């Protein structure tokens, strides 16, 4: 079990290859691995990296994914495709943070942690801001767009919780943030009722004249 | 006697 | 895990065999205690953990008088004394320590209470009468002096104590006005009888190395004065030579254990850690004959008897071998239940116990 | 397990597009302060599944 | 215990608020009463004090205090309320 | 000579230029042989090499360097205690990993590290060798071979110089201990180093709690024997004389309230110094400063000791802090779990001044939700403010789902059989989803029930339960009559306060009778309800469907949970069949429970259990017959035979479907009845009265060691239940069941005790009070699941 020939490293290289293509991803994980531990620094290292890189990627083996990612730019910080290899390292994140115990349903999974979310967004920004004209520039901006827009639904999560039990500062306090941190995402729309209910409540009414001009203004 | 697993 | 070596398959000349087989109150059970009988007067006197004392005939083993120490407030409430601290009945009285912090003082005639004391500690060392006084090293870091006529602590003196430790406390021995003794720290000390007065400490402790538990702790056993020159062992230590007068070390040998050596004519008998029984030189510790067929048998301190080596084991097989050579001359079984503490040697008689209590007289 | 499996294939392109909330007169929204701010660049590639994250030839 | 005690805003012991008058700097007032929770953010210096409190079922009791800084940094106008009203 | 190049000669993982940059030494440049020696010493300090060589070939210097071989693999082989992930996790904390370069020192460390280990999990002697296998391109296999000898364990906790208690008495509280016997759960006896801290610790506020304010741990040995598997503990302690509290004082910054603060440090003239009572109001000092808006309330008590008197006075000083405003609550870990389901057991709410003990509230709230295996707290600072705070909560996801199946013994049950599937976090939504199941002798269970605990923002519980339950009344020691039915409620909880709940809810439920016995109160019911069935035949069959309304109301306050000393618990359950249903009638129950303690260590108590019941048609209908309540057994009155207490059956001259020669078969017309004729058969009436007072005793015959594990009580119990419809004279051949004045007492002894089969109660009990027809039972005992 998880026991592969020995054999010469092109050839290992070539059977790794046959089976990515295939779709079989924990035995070119193996092949990979065994590669890499038997011919430490070998003449094509960097390969073999990003093969491990994209296999444990495709395997969904996630944080030993972004150890691979986190050891490759410790050693390489300036391999030409280095853009891929923080692309990868988004993509890892944004996976991360896409869990399910029991399966993806439409839950939505909205109110779960987002420190996943937060982490792939600031490796997308990175990526587009140091290299413009990539090829993964359009899906990291997409993938931006996303993320904004579920960290967006996670803080009007947290206002309407707040607004349930009755904490009317907080509610006000957080609404006050989600629109100075994301002021155009949609959440932001659909949570600036909950700011003008809230101050509302609290006997204050200017505040809330102007928050119910805001909410006119745009609708 | 008692057997409880938290699968 | 260190495997127990089979018995030796070896032809006995001479059949050892029991005079006499008296019990005594279920013995020390399991727990590792200095608990030994003592003969005296062709008396012999036995203790158990309970708190039961008895003094029988030597000759053929009949009660002479018994008295049960054990404090007992009614019929119903009654706790162990704990005796832990052997036997040493000599001019007269008989001194029993106690892991309460106690030395009961008896009376050989009929065992009434001379009198109490309390100590620093727990009391496991064996009580050691010189010069009108009685030494008690105790568990705590302590040694204790206390006065022989009225039980009053004459005086006491402070012994560094390490964290982990060996389940044993060396007993002094006295010599010409002064007292050496091996404390759980690797330091052979003298001290004066008069008071607690340091002479000269030398630490024989070796391999202190590695920073961890259970590390390299080095425990005396019981040093040994003859001719004015001290011989000292100490747990995975050396055997060391000592000069008396300023504590000097003379000659070492790289072999350790806890329990006590004999010293007879020129030769020097031991037992290792790893239950081997040898002979050394006192002039310089040259090896002349080892038996490692005993090896990992929890084999009891040696005695010397008729010019042969016994020993018990905790299976509870006696062995007799030869002192010149080394070579077996008998083995013996006594008692299932096994054998942890030391024997004794006096008057041409041999006794010892077992964890039962049951105190065995062996004829040869 | 598969805790992860789905995200081999993710999708998920259809997030509502980004608009920024217009000021009425009178009065201004917060600063943005930029944390999270997305810059505004275009790509030489495909994003609805058909990009492909094969490792590139060395 | 059904609702535990919320409380909500920062904490007028009603004798610092007597502390204030007019004519402080905005750290003056900070040192006197401490940063406000929550505060105008449209383009408006204005400090509120709400001091909103609920034993759990006796009834919700606030006191309002608005502070107001003038554009010079300085408190223009001192106003509150003990009352929800 | 001059150098002009560097071979870097065997260097396959640091790059050339970075071997190059490491030296401190450029091309060109003059070089002597202590700068060869300073190169060579600069280059080993890298950390990336094991030797270094450097050979003088022509003009430039042939740096053959030894290089750090890399970590293949990790082979483990013997840990039959240990579980390698745990090693691996050590050797990843000192940087050994698999495809990390090993330096060949710093693993004598690791095994080192890994020896230590070993002794701290009890085997002492075991020894540990990290064998290196060389292979090519200069890789290492590292196996970490290891013998584990034999475990140690404790072999006595011996106390020097106590005085007025035993060592028995004190040595018990330990969580360390010395002799563990098998018939009863007491712990391990393998030695650690915390728990000697937590145990030595554990002595002093048992001494300091008696008034004993001088006490002092002298000092403390663990001791080994020659043969290395007994631990020997000894603690030298100096206990001092009882003081009494003189009084005490506050001092310092009290934010002006002085006058409550003194109000809560109010004591009796010469009370006993108790250092938990000293504690507690200090914690309730604390609790009226955080209250009133201060974080980090601080409260220092020095006792001063006066030993002319014999007295102690307590010098508190008092130390509000700052103001503190939690701008917000955070959690982290919470992967599954929504973050409402987190952030409702805060008792803290962000946007409001900060109460260090409602974080620690909260946090035992998260503790005891048992989905978060750990749950740490972080008070940070906001950056860039005086006075603004975030509460993190860093929490790491336990498993949820979880499968049971246990077996039990009793005399009221034979053998009891359990099974079920539960999931106490649905999809990390907080829904809980279960299926249960039992098999008793006498009935089958099977039950699937959803429960929302958070309904509302209050903490309102909502739930549902779906049943099928079929009981076979002839097992269970009663008329027969076979009952086959199934149902399902839908109820709400509200809590009141941490002792009180309220429950109401709704029900359906089918009920269908068969095999039914022909008996006077059956039959009876049947005509009341609209059925009149044929005496004479033996297989009968009737089926009803009804809508109750159940409410019930349960007050607890039991001090412990298991062997309680102190508190009350009273339970009240009814239900009432709404109209629109084949039965009228409702039921009500109420069983209390109250241990009141006696002496001042909570040893010597008295419990006093009761239990009443009724319940009756509302027009012109009559309670089900198979709703009734009973008595006996074990658990209403001990010394009588289960559901045996009450009126018996009567029954009619009827013929059995199935007859076997010499058999009753309920005074069958097949065996020879031809008229009415009572037996023994118990048929449970509608009210039910029982009283119980026990006295609970510390077990006389036993070690002082874990002398509170078993718990042992004298009882005296009195029991009544009676039919308050039965037809008044129907019949002057038979008692007159309808009287309630028929008590019956008994009087016994009984054990318990958590076995590791399980809790067992054993009880013997007399019934010298028994009426004519009871059936009498003696020796009642029970092994619990």
């Amino acid at each position: 079990k998880e026991e592969v020939p020995d054999n010469p490293p092109n050839e290992i290289y070539a059977t790794a290859q046959q089976k990515l293509q295939d779709g079989n991803w924990r035995q070119a994980i193996t092949q990979l691995e065994a590669l890499d531990n038997r011919y430490p620094f070998g003449p094509y290292s960097q390969q073999v990296q990003l093969d491990l890189i994209y296999a444990y990627y495709k395997n969904a083996d996630l944080p030993l994914a972004q150890a691979a990612i986190d050891r490759f730019i410790r050693l390489n910080p300036t391999h030409p495709n280095i853009d891929y290899v923080m692309y990868m390292r988004g993509l890892t994140n944004m996976a991360l943070d896409d869990s399910a115990l029991q399966g993806f349903f439409g839950v939505d999974r909205s109110d779960r942690d987002p420190q996943h979310a937060r982490a792939a967004f600031s490796d997308f920004s990175k990526l587009v801001r140091g290299y413009p004209n990539s090829q993964y520039t359009t899906d990291a901006t997409k993938r931006l767009v996303f993320l904004k827009d579920r960290l967006a639904k996670y803080e009007y999560s947290v206002a309407e919780y707040y607004t349930e039990r009755g904490a009317w500062v907080a509610v006000v306090n957080r609404v006050e943030g989600m629109l100075r941190d994301y002021p155009d995402t949609q959440a932001t729309r659909d949570a600036l009722p909950l700011m003008e209910n809230a101050y509302r409540q609290m006997q204050m009414n200017a505040q809330a004249e102007k928050v119910a001009k805001i909410i006119a203004a745009n609708s | 006697w008692n057997w409880t697993k938290r699968f | 895990v260190v495997k127990m070596s089979p018995l030796p398959t070896v032809e006995n000349q001479f059949t050892p065999t029991t005079a006499w087989s008296t019990s005594v109150g279920s013995g020390i059970g399991n727990f590792y205690s200095n608990l030994h009988p003592a003969l005296a007067d062709n008396v012999v006197y036995a203790a158990d953990r309970a708190g039961l004392v008895k003094a029988l005939n030597a000759d053929d083993g009949k009660e002479i008088w018994s008295v049960s120490l054990a404090e007992k407030d009614g019929w119903f409430s009654k706790e162990p004394a704990l005796l832990s601290g052997g036997v040493t009945v000599s001019g007269g009285h008989v001194y029993i320590g106690s892991e309460k912090a106690q030395v009961y003082a008896l009376n050989t005639s009929d065992g009434t209470v001379a009198w109490q004391t309390k100590v620093a500690g727990e009391a496991l060392s064996r009580p050691v009468v010189s010069d009108g006084l009685v030494l008690i090293h105790t568990s705590n870091g302590q040694l204790q002096a206390l006065n022989e006529a009225d039980g009053a602590v004459k005086w006491t003196v402070n012994l560094d104590m390490p964290s982990l430790s060996l389940r044993g406390e060396s007993a002094p021995t006295t010599a010409f006005g002064a007292a050496v003794v091996g404390g759980d720290n690797g330091r052979v000390s003298a001290v004066l009888m008069e008071q607690g007065q340091m002479i000269w400490q030398q630490r024989i402790s070796q391999a202190t190395g590695s920073t961890e538990i259970d590390r390299l702790s080095d425990v005396d056993t019981t040093p040994v004065v003859v001719n004015g020159v001290v011989f000292a062992l100490a747990y995975n230590g050396n055997l060391t030579a000592l000069d008396l007068r300023s504590g000097q070390i003379m000659w070492k040998r790289e072999l350790g254990s806890v329990n006590d050596f004999i010293v007879d004519g020129n030769r020097i008998y031991l037992v290792d850690q790893n239950d081997r029984v040898m002979a050394l030189t006192i002039d310089g510790g040259v090896t002349l004959w080892t038996q490692s067929d005993l090896l990992h048998r929890l084999l009891t301190s040696p005695v010397l008897y008729n010019g042969n080596l016994v020993v018990g084991d905790s299976e509870g097989y006696l062995h007799w071998i030869n002192v010149e050579d080394g070579r077996f001359v008998a083995q013996q079984k006594v008692d299932s239940s096994g054998f942890q503490t030391e024997p004794v040697a006096a008057d041409g008689k041999l006794l010892i116990q077992a964890k039962d209590g049951t105190v065995y007289s062996i004829t040869r | 397990r598969y805790k992860r499996q789905v995200s081999g294939d993710e999708a998920y392109l259809e997030a509502a597009p980004l608009a920024e909330l217009h000021a009425p007169a009178g009065m201004i929204l917060p600063v943005t302060s930029g944390d999270y701010a997305i810059p505004v660049t275009n790509g030489s590639g495909a994003v609805g599944k058909a990009l492909d994250i094969r490792p590139p030839a060395q | 215990v059904y609702r535990p005690d919320i409380n909500q805003g920062n904490y007028l012991t009603a004798n610092d608020v007597s502390k204030i008058r007019v004519g402080m700097t905005q750290q003056q007032v900070a040192y006197a009463l401490g940063t406000p929770l929550m505060s105008d953010p449209f383009g408006t210096n204005t400090w509120f004090y709400v001091f909103r409190q609920q034993p759990g079922h006796e009834g919700v009791t606030q006191q309002t205090l608005t502070l107001t800084f003038n554009s010079s940094g300085v408190l223009t106008n001192i106003d509150n309320k003990p009352a929800l009203s | 000579f001059v150098v002009k190049d560097i071979h870097f000669e065997g260097l396959q993982r640091v790059a050339v230029g970075a071997a190059l940059l490491s030296m401190p030494v450029r091309t060109g440049d003059t070089v002597n042989d202590e700068d060869i020696s300073n190169t060579i010493r600069a280059l080993f300090a890298t950390g990336n090499f094991e030797d270094v060589r450097v050979l003088r070939d022509g003009d430039t210097l042939l740096v053959q360097v030894k290089e750090r071989p890399t970590i293949a693999s990790i082979t483990f082989s013997g840990n039959k205690s240990v579980k390698d992930d745990m090693l691996k996790q050590n050797l990843e904390a000192s940087g050994v990993r698999v495809g990390e370069s090993l330096d060949r020192t710093t693993i004598a460390d690791i095994e080192k590290g890994l020896e230590d280990f070993y002794y701290s999990v009890g085997k002492y002697s075991a020894s540990v060798k990290a064998v290196v296998t060389p292979l090519p391109r200069n890789r290492v296999d590292l196996k970490l071979v290891f013998q584990e000898g034999v475990s140690a364990e404790i072999q006595q906790i011996n106390i020097v110089g106590n005085h007025a208690f035993t060592t028995d008495e004190l040595i018990s509280h330990f969580q360390l201990r010395d002799e563990v016997p098998w018939w009863n759960v007491v712990g391990d006896r393998k030695y650690q180093k915390q728990k000697l801290a937590g145990d030595l610790e554990t002595l002093r506020s048992y001494y300091l709690d008696r008034g004993y304010a001088r006490f002092n741990i002298d000092s403390t040995q663990v001791s080994l024997t020659p043969d290395k598997k007994g631990i020997y503990v000894t603690v030298n302690i100096t206990e001092g004389d009882q003081y009494k509290l003189s009084g005490v004082e506050v001092s310092g910054n009290l934010a002006g309230h002085s006058a409550e603060i003194e109000q809560l440090t109010k004591i009796e003239p010469g009370e006993l110094y108790n250092g938990t009572k000293v504690t507690k109001m200090e914690d309730d000092i604390k609790k009226l400063l955080g209250r009133y808006g201060y974080a980090y309330p601080r409260v220092q008590s020095m006792p001063e000791i006066n030993d002319a008197d014999k007295t102690v006075k307590l010098r508190v000083n008092v130390d509000a802090g700052n103001r503190f405003y939690v701008r917000k609550i955070r959690f982290e870990g919470n992967d599954t779990s929504k973050d409402a389901v987190l952030r409702r057991e805060m008792r803290q709410m962000e946007g409001a001044w900060l109460g260090s003990d409602l974080v620690d509230q909260g946090k035992e709230r998260l503790n005891r939700l048992g989905f978060f295996e750990t749950v740490d707290t972080d008070t940070q600072r906001v950056p860039g403010s005086p006075d603004q705070v975030d509460v993190v909560y860093k929490v790491k996801e336990r498993n949820t789902g979880s499968f049971n199946f246990g077996i039990g013994y009793g005399t009221e049950s034979g053998v009891s059989f359990q099974a079920g599937v539960q999931q106490d976090n649905w999809l990390g939504t907080g829904y809980a989803v279960g299926i249960n199941g039992t098999k008793n002798d006498y009935q089958t269970y099977a039950e699937l029930s959803v429960t929302n605990p958070y309904f509302t923002v209050d903490g309102v519980s909502l739930g549902g339960r779906l049943f099928y339950n079929d009981f076979q009344a002839d097992d269970a020691d009663l008329s027969d009559y076979t009952n086959k039915s199934y149902g399902t409620d839908v109820t709400l909880g509200f809590p009141i306060n941490e002792y009180n709940s309220l429950r109401a809810g709704l029900g359906y439920v089918h009920n269908s009778l068969s095999n039914m016995q022909p008996q006077v109160a059956m039959w009876r019911y049947l005509y009341s309800m609209g059925e009149h069935p044929s005496t004479s035949d033996q297989d009968n069959s009737f089926k009803t469907d009804d809508f109750t309304f159940n409410y019930g109301w349960t007050y607890n306050k039991l001090d412990r949970g298991y062997f309680p000393t102190d508190g009350s618990r009273v339970n009240l359950t009814g239900k009432v069949t709404i109209p629109g249903s084949d039965n009228e009638y409702y039921k009500v129950t109420l069983d209390t429970a109250t241990y009141v303690p006696i002496d001042d260590d909570h040893k010597w108590v008295v419990l006093g259990r009761t239990r009443w019941g009724y319940g009756d048609g509302l027009g012109g209908k009559e309670m089900p017959f198979y709703e009734n309540f009973y008595a006996g057994g074990s658990s209403t009155v001990r010394g009588f035979q289960s559901n045996t207490i009450g009126p018996k059956a009567v029954y009619f001259p009827h013929q059995a479907s199935n007859y076997d020669p010499d058999y009753d078969y309920e005074c069958a017309t097949q065996d020879g009845a031809k008229d009415l004729c009572k037996s023994d058969d118990a048929v449970g009436g509608n009210a039910m009265a029982v009283a119980s007072l026990e006295f609970i005793t510390p077990t006389p015959f036993i070690s002082d060691k874990y002398a509170n594990s078993v718990r042992t009580s004298f009882f005296w119990d009195m029991g009544t239940v009676w039919d308050t419809n039965w037809d008044s004279s129907q019949y002057s051949g038979y008692p007159d069941y309808s009287d309630p004045s028929n008590i019956r007492m008994s009087a016994g002894i009984a054990l318990q005790w958590m076995s590791p089969l399980g809790p067992l109660v054993f009880s013997y009990a007399q019934p010298f009070k028994k009426y004519d027809g009871d059936k009498a039972e003696q020796f009642q005992f029970n092994i619990g699941k």
